């Protein structure tokens, strides 16, 4: 049997599968994506993120 | 205020937010547009062990960069 | 689309074959935790307010 896709690949930083890492790719994070950090939104452009 | 490079056509003078509240203002004095962006607040949260043990507290600044506030720690939560 | 068992009472039928089927279930778990400050959405940079 092969669960070379569904076990963790070291070569990515975060251990996470090839099906996890289309997982996670598929699903649009959207907002809350990483950190809005304060210091970042101090820097403002004419289109604001939500 | 900071400078800002939202162009305002010349017969406008405020830029508003999507809350309809003014973000963007045009200085009467000098034409120049600026940018309006509310000062830093968050939420404080108090770590402590229980009243039983001791009394030592650790602050955390939800949200907020450190720098923007002793023992000081990044934590991806807030300042501690 | 309409089908009728060949149903019979001294007749039978049993599978001579298989096949391996992998499925997949798709489960939330938890939302994004939110926090509301209920002084500054109300009013917002009023102490006369507050
Ligand atoms: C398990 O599946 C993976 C993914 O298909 C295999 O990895 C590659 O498979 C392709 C098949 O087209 C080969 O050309 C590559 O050489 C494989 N890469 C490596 C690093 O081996 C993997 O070989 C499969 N393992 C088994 C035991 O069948
Ligand atoms: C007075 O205002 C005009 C525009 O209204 C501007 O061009 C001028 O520089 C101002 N003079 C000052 C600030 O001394
Ligand atoms: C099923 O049983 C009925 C009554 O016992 C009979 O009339 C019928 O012929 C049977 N079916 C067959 C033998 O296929």
């Amino acid at each position: 049997f092969n669960f070379s896709q569904i076990l963790p690949d070291p070569s990515k930083p975060s251990k996470r599968s090839f099906i996890e890492d289309l997982l996670f790719n598929k699903v649009t994070l959207a907002d809350a994506g990483f950190i809005k950090q304060y210091g970042d939104c101090l820097g403002d452009i004419a289109a604001r993120d939500l | 205020l900071t400078e800002s490079n939202k162009k305002f056509l010349p017969f406008q003078q405020f830029g508003r937010d999507i809350a309809d509240t003014t973000d963007a203002v045009r200085d009467p004095q000098t034409l120049e547009i600026l940018d309006i962006t509310p000062c830093s607040f968050g939420g404080v949260s108090v770590i402590t062990p229980g009243t039983n043990t001791s009394n030592q507290v650790a602050v955390l600044y939800q949200g907020v960069n450190c720098t923007e506030v002793s023992n000081v720690f990044q934590t991806r939560a807030g300042c501690l | 689309a309409e089908n009728s068992v060949a149903y019979s009472n001294n007749s039978i039928a049993i599978p001579t074959n298989f096949t391996i089927s992998v499925t997949t279930e798709i489960l939330p778990v938890s939302m994004t935790k939110t926090s509301v400050d209920c002084t500054m959405y109300i009013c917002g940079d009023s102490t006369e307010c507050s």
